[PDB]
DNA sequence: ATTCCCCCCCTTCGGTGCTTTGCACCGAAGGGGGGG
C-alpha cells in the first residue's frame, strides 16, 4: 500500500545510543536472522536517514527482542489482556521508495568496526502504517484487570484542630483547586491566615465541591492527551491525564510495586507502561508523558526495564510540583 | 590498481547543479608538486584529463602531510559539499586502547592511498572537475577530472568506511578469532597465535587486501611493539599516550591558552588529577584570539600543578573480560571532579575528570550523580558493561536525598569509601513549623519600570524592617527578602514567603551558584540550626 | 591561508517554555585537543 511522509515532512535521522555487549550480540544474532529470510537487507551511506535500535528481554521468556524507536517517522508518515502481533506484520512487503526511511545503524563494542546498517524490506514493527497496510491492537500490541479505572478526588486532611500553617497550607491546597474545581470560591479564610501570628461551613461545603468528580472535562480526538507524573516519595506516583491544563480527564496513584525502595528508574518506566496501557484500550493514542527526571538519567536506563514494544513520545519537567 | 570494489551511487540534492568556481593562485613549488602527483594519479588511472566541455571547476590545494617530504593533494569543495546529498556516517566513536583484550600477536597495517584506490561513481565525477594551474601562471592549465575518491570531499569518508568495512567481511567471516580494528584504513589486528604463525595469516591479509586493489607498503607495516595506534603507544602489556609537550610560553594570548586546555584535557584520560578550570575560566569574556592575558594566582597554580602531573610517566593496562569494572570518583574542589576506572586495584584503565556545571544552582549531590552517569554511558561506550562506583557518599546522605527530591534519581551498585571530601547535604528543610521561633513574612515586590522593589519582613511578634531596592526584578528583590530574614533571625527562624520561585531555588538545598544573592542566602542556611520554609498565596 | 569526517571539552548565543517580561534550561555553533 502507498505509504508517504507529511508534505514538507522529509524522514527521521536520529543518532543511535550506545548498548551493552548483551545487546548488541542479540542484535546481530537478530538481525543476521532476519537478514538470511529477506526482511530487511544491508544499505550503504547514501542512505540519510537513521532510526535508533535497541533490544529488551521480554517477560518471562529469557528470549530477547528487537525494538526499533519509530517514534520521529511515525510523526512525520502521512497514513483485556495483552498479547505480541508484530511477529506477523513481517509477512507484508514495504514500498521501495518508502524502505529508505526505515533504516537503523547497530553499533560496535569499543567502535571496532564502523555500524551496520540495515533497512527493512517487509512491514516493520512500531510503525503506524504497519498496523494499517496489514477486538483492539494499540499498533503492534494487540490487546490485567480493568475493573477499577477512576479518577482520584482531593482531599483536605481529616481530624481535628487548625494552624497557622494548617490553614496558610490549605487556602494552598484550595486556591490551586480552582481552575481544576471550581465552586470552591471560599474567600474568608483570609482572616485567620494572612494576619501575622506564629506557625505554630465552607470546609465541608467545598469539602462537597470535591467530593464531587472530575466534572464535565470531555475528551476530543484533535488534541493527543498529557499525562504527568509526581513523586510523591517512598514509592508512591501519582499521575493526571490532561488534554487542556487544570482540568483533569483522568487522575490516579501508582504505589511500589518493582525496584523496591531502591530504583527509581524501575519504578517510573514501569508507571509510563502501566499509564500507557491504561490509555490505549479507553482512549486508543499514548499520551505525551511530562516525567520527573532528568534527560540523561531516563535515557541511560530506560531501555533497561522497558518490556513494551510500543514507545511513547515524552518530555521531562525541570521544575518543582 | 583500483577496487573492484561497487562504486556507491551519489546524487546532487534535488534543483541543485555542480558546482561552477575557480581557482586561486598558488605557490611556485606546490603548482610542481600538484603536477607531479598529478601526473602520477593520471598514469595511475585516478584523474581523466578533462579539457574544451566540462562546465564546471573546483579549487585545488596542497598541503604537506606528517611524512614532512610528501604532499598532500586537497581540492576545497565546499559548494560541492553545499551542494551535495547528505550522507549518514557510520563511524560512531573513536576505539579506545583501554577496551583491548590483551593480545599475543599484534599488528598494526596502513593502506596507502587509501581513498585514491576505492572509485568514484561515474555520474558523479564531471562534478569533481578541477583545474591544475600553470608553472608561473604562463600556458592555460592541464585540467582533471576524479575517478576516485577525492580529498576534500564530505562523501569520501562514510564511502571509504563503508568500502573497507565491505573488503574485510570475507576476511573475517573465515577467521573468527582475530579481532579486528578498523579506523579509516588503519587496521589493528590481534590473534591468539605465536609470532610464527600469525604473520602467516597477516601476509594472506595483505593479500586480500590486495587483491581488492588496497595496497599495503611494508613501511606502515609495524610489526614489533611499541606499536603507535590512534595516537597511542601499545606496549604489549602496557599502553600509554604518546609524549606529550606542553607550551613554555611568557606571554599566553586567547588561542595560547585554548591549546593549552586542548593538551590538558586529552591528558586527562590517563594523567590523574588533571584540572583545567582556573585556565579555562580565563577564556571568558575575551573573544579576540590575539590579546595577551594575564595569568591570574590561581590559574597559575593549576598550571603549575598540572604540570608536575606531566613529569612522571603515567600507563594503563588492558581489558580482562573475567572481571568486573570499578570506577573511583574523587571531589576535588569548585564542582571538580576526578574518577579512576581499573579492575584490579591501583592498575587503572582509563583515568578522567568532570568539571561540567549543569544548572543554575546545583549541590554536590547532583553533581555527583551527573558524573555517575557520565561515567556509565562511557563505559557502555567502551566495555558494553556498567562498572561499580566507590563514591564518597554515604548511604544513609543518599538515602535521604532520593528519598526526599521530587525528582526521580538512580545509582547502580555501588560502594561508599572513606575519602577526606565527602558529598553531604549542608542543610536541611525541616517539615513542621518551629516553636519558640518568630516568624519572618516576607515580601520584596518590584515595580518592572523604574527597577525599585521592597523587600523587607514582618514578624509575629511584632518587628518590621523594610530596605528599598533598586535596578532589581520580581524574583531578585524577593530572595532578598528571604536574605533579610535569615540576616537578622536568632540561630532559628520561621520564613514564609509568597515566591514559588525563591522556594524552588532553596528547597533543592544548593550550596554554590553563579548568582551573589543566592550564595548569600545558602551561606547564611548553613548557620542557622533548623530552619523551616513555606509558601502562602500573599 | 583556503578541504572533509568522527569523538571529547569549554564558552557564547539564540530558541523555548512558564511567568512574575525575567529566568532557567537546552541545543547548536565557535575555539581547542585527539584521530584517519
Ligand atoms: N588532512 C586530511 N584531509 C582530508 N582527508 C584526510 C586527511 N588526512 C587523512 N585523510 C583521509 C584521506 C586519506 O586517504 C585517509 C587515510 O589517511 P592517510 O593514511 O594519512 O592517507 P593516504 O592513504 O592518502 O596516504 P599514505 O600513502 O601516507 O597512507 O584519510
Ligand atoms: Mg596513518
Ligand atoms: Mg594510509
Amino acid at each position: 500500500v502507498p505509504v508517504k511522509l507529511k508534505p514538507g515532512m522529509d524522514g527521521p535521522k536520529v543518532k543511535q545510543w550506545p548498548l551493552t555487549e548483551e545487546k548488541i550480540k542479540a542484535l546481530v544474532e537478530i538481525c543476521t536472522e532476519m537478514e538470511k529470510e529477506g526482511k530487511i537487507s544491508k544499505i550503504g551511506p547514501e542512505n540519510p536517514y537513521n532510526t535508533p535500535v535497541f533490544a529488551i528481554k521480554k517477560k518471562d521468556s529469557t528470549k530477547w527482542r528487537k525494538l526499533v524507536d519509530f517514534r520521529e517517522l511515525n510523526k512525520r508518515t502521512q497514513d483485556v489482556t495483552v498479547l505480541d502481533v508484530g511477529d506477523a506484520y513481517f509477512s507484508v512487503p514495504l514500498d521501495e521508495d518508502f524502505r529508505k526511511y526505515t533504516a537503523f545503524t547497530i553499533p560496535s563494542i569499543n567502535n571496532e568496526t564502523p555500524g551496520i546498517r540495515y533497512q527493512y524490506n517487509v512491514l516493520p514493527q512500531g510503525w503506524k502504517g504497519s498496523p494499517a497496510i496489514f477486538i483492539y491492537q494499540y499498533m503492534d500490541d494487540l490487546y490485567l484487570h480493568p475493573d477499577k479505572w477512576t479518577v482520584q478526588p482531593i482531599v483536605l486532611p481529616e481530624k481535628d484542630s487548625w494552624t497557622v500553617n494548617d490553614i496558610q497550607k490549605l487556602v494552598g491546597k484550595l486556591n490551586w483547586a480552582s481552575q481544576i474545581y471550581p465552586g470552591i470560591k471560599v474567600r474568608q479564610l483570609c482572616k485567620l491566615l494572612r494576619g501575622t501570628k506564629a506557625l505554630t461551613l465552607e470546609l465541608a461545603e467545598n469539602r462537597e465541591i470535591l467530593k464531587e468528580p472530575v466534572h464535565g472535562v470531555y475528551y476530543d480526538p484533535s488534541k493527543d492527551l498529557i499525562a504527568e507524573i509526581q513523586k510523591q516519595g517512598q514509592g508512591q506516583w501519582t499521575y493526571q491525564i490532561y488534554q487542556e491544563p487544570f482540568k483533569n480527564l483522568k487522575t490516579g496513584k501508582y504505589a511500589r510495586m518493582r525496584g523496591a525502595h531502591t530504583n527509581d528508574v524501575k519504578q517510573l518506566t514501569e508507571a509510563v507502561q502501566k499509564i500507557t496501557t491504561e490509555s490505549i484500550v479507553i482512549w486508543g493514542k499514548t499520551p505525551k508523558f511530562k516525567l520527573p527526571i532528568q534527560k540523561e538519567t531516563w535515557e541511560t536506563w530506560w531501555t533497561e526495564y522497558w518490556q513494551a514494544t510500543w514507545i511513547p513520545e515524552w518530555e521531562f519537567v525541570n521544575t518543582p510540583p | 590498481p583500483i577496487s573492484p570494489i561497487e562504486t556507491v551511487p551519489v546524487k546532487l540534492k534535488p534543483g541543485m547543479d555542480g558546482p561552477k568556481v575557480k581557482q586561486w593562485p598558488l605557490t611556485e613549488e606546490k603548482i610542481k608538486a600538484l603536477v607531479e602527483i598529478c601526473t602520477e594519479m593520471e598514469k595511475e588511472g585516478k584523474i581523466s584529463k578533462i579539457g574544451p566541455e566540462n562546465p564546471y571547476n573546483t579549487p585545488v590545494f596542497a598541503i604537506k602531510k606528517k611524512d614532512s617530504t610528501k604532499w598532500r593533494k586537497l581540492v576545497d569543495f565546499r559548494e560541492l559539499n553545499k551542494r551535495t546529498q547528505d550522507f549518514w556516517e557510520v563511524q560512531l566513536g573513536i576505539p579506545h586502547p583501554a577496551g583491548l583484550k590483551k593480545k599475543k600477536s599484534v599488528t598494526v597495517l596502513d593502506v596507502g592511498d587509501a581513498y585514491f584506490s576505492v572509485p568514484l561513481d561515474e555520474d558523479f565525477r564531471k562534478y569533481t572537475a578541477f583545474t591544475i594551474p600553470s608553472i608561473n601562471n604562463e600556458t592555460p592549465g592541464i585540467r582533471y577530472q576524479y575517478n576516485v575518491l577525492p580529498q576534500g570531499w564530505k562523501g569520501s569518508p562514510a564511502i571509504f568506511q563503508s568500502s573497507m568495512t565491505k573488503i574485510l567481511e570475507p576476511f573475517k567471516k573465515q577467521n573468527p578469532d582475530i579481532v579486528i580494528y578498523q579506523y579509516m584504513d588503519d587496521l589493528y589486528v590481534g590473534s591468539d597465535l605465536e609470532i610464527g604463525q600469525h604473520r602467516t595469516k597477516i601476509e594472506e591479509l595483505r593479500q586480500h587486501l590486495l587483491r581488492w586493489g588496497l595496497t599495503t607498503p611494508d613501511k606502515k607495516h609495524q610489526k614489533e611493539p611499541p606499536f603507535l595506534w590512534m595516537g597511542y603507544e601499545l606496549h604489549p602489556d602496557k599502553w600509554t599516550v604518546q609524549p606529550i609537550v606542553l607550551p613554555e610560553k611568557d606571554s599566553w594570548t586567547v588561542n595560547d591558552i585554548q591549546k593549552l586546555v586542548g593538551k590538558l584535557n586529552w591528558a586527562s584520560q590517563i594523567y590523574p588529577g588533571i584540572k583545567v578550570r582556573q585556565l579555562s575560566k580565563l577564556l571568558r569574556g575575551t573573544k579576540a584570539l590575539t590579546e595577551v592575558i594575564p595569568l591570574t594566582e590561581e590559574a597559575e597554580l593549576e598550571l603549575a600543578e598540572n604540570r608536575e602531573i606531566l613529569k612522571e610517566p603515567v600507563h594503563g593496562v588492558y581489558y580482562d573480560p573475567s572481571k568486573d569494572l570499578i570506577a573511583e570518583i574523587q571531589k576535588q574542589g569548585q564542582g571538580q571532579w576526578t574518577y579512576q576506572i581499573y579492575q584490579e586495584p591501583f592498575k587503572n584503565l582509563k583515568t578522567g575528570k568532570y568539571a561540567r556545571m549543569r544548572g543554575a544552582h546545583t549541590n554536590d549531590v547532583k553533581q555527583l550523580t551527573e558524573a555517575v552517569q557520565k561515567i556509565t554511558t562511557e563505559s557502555i561506550v567502551i566495555w558494553g558493561k556498567t562498572p561499580k562506583f566507590k563514591l564518597p557518599i554515604q548511604k544513609e546522605t543518599w538515602e535521604t536525598w532520593w528519598t526526599e527530591y521530587w525528582q526521580a534519581t538512580w545509582i547502580p551498585e555501588w560502594e561508599f569509601v572513606n575519602t577526606p571530601p565527602l558529598v553531604k547535604l549542608w542543610y536541611q528543610l525541616e517539615k513542621e513549623p518551629i516553636v519558640g521561633a518568630e516568624t519572618f513574612y516576607v515580601d520584596g515586590a518590584a515595580n518592572r519600570e523604574t527597577k525599585l522593589g521592597k523587600a523587607g519582613y514582618v514578624t509575629n511578634k511584632g518587628r518590621q524592617k523594610v530596605v528599598p531596592l533598586t535596578n532589581t526584578t520580581n524574583q531578585k528583590t524577593e530572595l532578598q527578602a528571604i536574605y533579610l530574614a535569615l540576616q537578622d533571625s536568632g540561630l532559628e527562624v520561621n520564613i514564609v514567603t509568597n515566591s514559588q520561585y525563591a522556594l524552588g531555588i532553596i528547597q533543592a538545598q544548593p550550596d554554590k551558584s553563579e548568582s551573589e544573592l543566592v550564595n548569600q542566602i545558602i551561606e547564611q542556611l548553613i548557620k542557622k540550626e533548623k530552619v523551616y520554609l513555606a509558601w502562602v498565596p500573599a
